[PDB]
């Protein structure tokens, strides 16, 4: 009847640490702080792009748990820690007729009562799962080549062709997204390739080999993509897109000049393509 | 129940899993639903 | 998904992923009802509690996935959004009524084993399988749990999540709340004294709550994941918007031009 189990506990958390010394509330309130930005830190790690793949999953989930099991023991912290704050709220109220105050609810409600004992052991557990996780990495990468990250000048060496490739698209898109018969299927390629692209400004990283393989086959495609839909045919070569030698803004002499080129290539084009692209279209 | 001139095709085909229905494979937790529908007989 | 599990890559073709272009962020799950038109929760577009009002441009769905993370040009679709709709007497500023929204792909795209649609409850599926005790199918990329460490969502799954959860009896659903609840939306979720558990969570809205009709094998949506309290909390349960009821207003929007 008032009997509860679902005991989900992982926590790194010695269960006798909570009786210990409540901190004082005001440096309380940055303790937490720490804390909230660690579980940040550490769930970034996991976002982490150069991650995204089939071979690191049992090596994040391993991380992932490590985390959570940890936050659960906080919520939990919480989740209590109200049950007992909603009381002392109302044998306040049996004292004040001037309910001037509102009672918190559980998403305002702060954590009160923490230990140091209990801080540090947190901490010494996502400190610790981490440097866990890059061991898990570091070792599946000694046994999958292509996975073990670039140097300074690789890494540049890859990025490089994918974002040369990558603006040898943008000519395409730019080139066709003024046809009228094709702007959408030019815009899809566009967004397509920011999507894979990453954002913007921070870019994903073309860290290990592997990620510069699949980054071109995926632009190769995306690109292919284009064709097999406006039917239109592939050149065997365009101009790569420089910011700075045909802005559609600023340099709109060799930007005309980069479509006209191109709407030409796409115009004599033969066939050829059609029996290499990367997708099996049908 | 709607004309494909404005809802689009698939109408007819919907709700069948090329990869699991059209091939006749359940998935890992379908039974489940179906022990929702009838607890006894 | 909350209690999820590793879906089994082409588990729910109509499950679409409603993914904002720049920053690029995964906004809701949603819902593949023929090869134009995707069915959502009407507030994954706007919200103003959240300053949120996105738009055709600002967003781009993408059908037939599994990993949320790496594209896959070998059964990835992407497709851009031609017109939005939203319904009208959606009423956020108090409770997420009617939290439903059609979105009309701007080029129609090609099933292929992994882009199949869904189909909407029926009039008569509808009372044969809406009846609390039955089990329905929640799917999406949601946060994998609920965490204390708020300012912070990065906490989905790798892989589509799938959970099946039973009907709510509109007492208790009603009851568990502070929240008024209307006909035109239901809850779904396991009662504490019960042994599993599970919930759909944030970042899963838009997604179908799918049921297959033993009298056809064919699956239905019959709700899209809307609203809740927390996530999978003990004494709470998930809600969803009630499909069928508002198949009224679905049909009364696609099969716009004509009358
Ligand atoms: C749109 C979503 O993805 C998300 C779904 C949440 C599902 N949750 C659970 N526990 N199964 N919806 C929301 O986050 C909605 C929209 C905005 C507020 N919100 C909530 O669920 C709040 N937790 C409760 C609420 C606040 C205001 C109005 C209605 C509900
Ligand atoms: C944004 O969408 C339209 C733009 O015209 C506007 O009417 C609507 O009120 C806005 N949404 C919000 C955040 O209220
Ligand atoms: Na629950």
């Amino acid at each position: 009847m008032i009997v509860t189990k679902d005991y989900s506990k992982e926590s790194r958390v010695n269960e006798n640490s909570k009786y210990g010394t409540l901190i004082s509330d005001w440096y309380l309130k940055g303790r937490l702080t720490s804390l909230e930005s660690q579980f940040i830190n550490a769930l970034d790690i996991l976002e982490t792009y150069h991650y995204g793949e089939k071979e690191y999953k049992d090596a994040k989930d391993k991380l992932m748990t490590r985390i959570l099991g940890e936050d659960q023991y906080l919520l939990e912290r919480k989740k209590v820690q109200y049950e007992e704050y909603k009381k002392l709220y109302q044998k306040y109220k049996e004292e004040n007729p001037t309910s001037k105050l509102k009672l918190k609810t559980f998403d305002q409600y702060t954590i009160e009562d923490l230990t140091m004992r209990e801080y540090n052991e947190l901490t010494e557990s996502l400190k610790s799962a981490v440097k866990d996780f890059e061991k898990d990495v570091e070792k599946i990468e000694n046994q999958h080549h292509d996975l073990k990250p670039f140097t300074d000048e690789m890494e540049e060496k890859a990025t490089s062709r994918v974002d040369d490739l990558a603006n040898k698209a943008y000519s395409v898109y730019f080139a066709f997204v003024r046809d009228t018969q094709h702007k959408t299927e030019a815009l899809e390629l566009k967004a397509k390739v920011d999507l894979v692209l990453g954002d913007e400004d921070k870019p994903h990283r073309i860290s290990n080999e592997r990620i510069e393989k699949e980054m071109i086959k995926d632009l190769e495609s995306i690109i292919e993509d284009f064709f097999i839909e406006t039917g239109l045919n592939k050149p065997g070569n365009i101009t790569s897109y420089d910011s700075s030698k045909h802005h559609y803004k600023n340099h709109s002499e060799g930007f005309e000049a980069l479509v006209k080129e191109t709407r030409e290539a796409v115009a004599n084009a033969d066939e050829s393509w059609k029996t290499k692209t990367v997708k099996k279209y049908g | 129940f709607f004309n494909e001139k404005t809802f689009g095709a698939g109408e007819a085909d919907c709700g069948l899993r090329p990869l699991f229905e059209k091939k006749q494979v359940q998935d890992q937790t379908e039974k489940e639903l179906f022990e929702s529908y009838i607890e006894g007989r | 998904i909350v209690e999820g599990q590793d879906a089994e890559v082409g588990l729910s073709p109509w499950q679409v992923m409603l993914f904002r272009k720049s920053p690029q962020e995964l906004l809701c799950g949603a819902s593949l009802i023929s090869d134009r038109w995707v069915l959502t929760a009407a507030h994954c577009l706007l919200y103003p509690p959240w300053d949120k009002n996105f738009t055709v441009d600002d967003l781009l769905v993408r059908i037939g996935k599994h990993s949320r993370t790496r594209y896959e040009r070998k059964v990835e679709k992407i497709s851009m959004l031609d017109k939005i709709y939203i319904h009208p007497r959606y009423n956020w500023k108090e409770n997420l009524d009617r939290d439903i929204a059609l979105l009309k792909l701007k080029r129609p795209i090609e099933l292929s084993d992994y882009i199949h649609p869904v189909c909407l409850p029926d009039k008569q599926t509808a009372a044969k399988l809406l009846h609390a005790g039955f089990k329905g199918r929640v799917t999406g990329w949601g946060n994998r749990r609920e965490t204390w460490t708020t300012s912070v969502a990065e906490v989905q799954p790798s892989v589509l999540q799938v959970v099946n959860l039973p009907l709510v009896e509109r007492p208790v659903c009603k009851a568990s709340t502070r929240i008024r609840i209307t006909d035109n939306m239901f809850c779904a979720g396991y009662k504490p004294g019960e042994g599993k558990r599970g919930d759909a969570c944030e970042g899963d809205s838009g997604g179908p709550f799918v049921m297959k009709s033993p009298y056809n094998n064919r699956w239905y949506q019959m709700g899209i994941v809307s609203w809740g309290e927390g996530c999978d909390r003990d004494g709470k349960y998930g809600f969803y918007t009630h499909v069928f009821r508002l198949k009224k207003w679905i049909q009364k929007v696609i099969d716009r031009l004509g009358s």
